[PDB]
């Protein structure tokens, strides 16, 4: 009906207390939909505590 | 801001990951009572938390 793509469930975590920390980004748009073919993005992260 | 919160029900804020100045707190010198424990109170904008 609605002709998109958005994230519907986040099925994560079902509750949380006594938390430590957080921060939000700016809101973006960011294109869901999908795309068929060769991989055209590739993103390399590391992590280290 | 306009209102405050009850002694009982102190309402606490987390500050961090933001950029931060305290020359403000000393420089209005319209608080009857200003006292630091463990802390300088004219150097808070020497210190790092
Ligand atoms: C389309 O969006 C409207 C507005 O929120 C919503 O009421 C409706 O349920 C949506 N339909 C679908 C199929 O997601
Ligand atoms: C993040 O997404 C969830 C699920 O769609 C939504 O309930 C929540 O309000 C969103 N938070 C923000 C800051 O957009
Ligand atoms: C939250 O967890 C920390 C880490 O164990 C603990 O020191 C603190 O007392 C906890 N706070 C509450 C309200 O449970």
């Amino acid at each position: 009906n609605n002709k998109s793509w958005m994230e519907s469930e986040f099925r994560v975590y079902s509750s949380a207390n006594n938390c430590t920390f957080e921060y939000v980004s700016q809101p973006f748009l960011m294109d869901l939909e999908g795309k068929q073919g060769n991989f055209k993005n590739l993103r390399e992260f590391v992590f280290k505590n | 801001a306009t209102r405050f919160a009850s002694v009982y029900a102190w309402n606490r804020k987390r500050i961090s990951n933001c950029v931060a100045d305290y020359s403000v707190l000393y420089n209005s010198a319209s608080f009857s009572t200003f006292k630091c424990y463990g802390v300088s109170p004219t150097k808070l904008n020497d210190l790092c938390f």
